[PDB]
């Protein structure tokens, strides 16, 4: 759950629960979430 | 795959290439493509599918 590597040409949204702010991350990169931050859904193609 | 003479094939998302036809690579090591495009390939050596 904590480790989320999105495939190339994709994105995910992770919510900063300490700020109620959502963001999107792009690029073929491996991503690790924080304890407070929660991803909303699994990667889907951009 | 190879295409014989007097034949052709189409592959979606063609390879993005430089002035010398060398395959350009992304910073993260990915292959540079051309999204939502089609290319016509005529007879040549057996190219690989990226």
């Amino acid at each position: 759950e904590f480790i989320i590597r999105i495939p190339p040409y994709h994105y995910i949204h992770v919510l900063d629960q300490n700020s109620n702010v959502s963001r999107v991350e792009v690029g073929p990169k491996t991503y690790i979430r924080q304890d407070n931050e929660r991803v909303l859904f699994a990667p889907m193609r951009m | 795959v190879t295409v014989p003479p007097r034949h052709y094939c189409t592959v979606a998302n063609p390879v993005s290439r430089d002035a010398q036809g060398l395959v350009l690579f992304d910073v993260t090591g990915q292959v540079r493509l051309r999204h939502a495009d089609l290319e016509i390939r005529l007879a040549q050596d057996p190219f690989p599918l990226y």
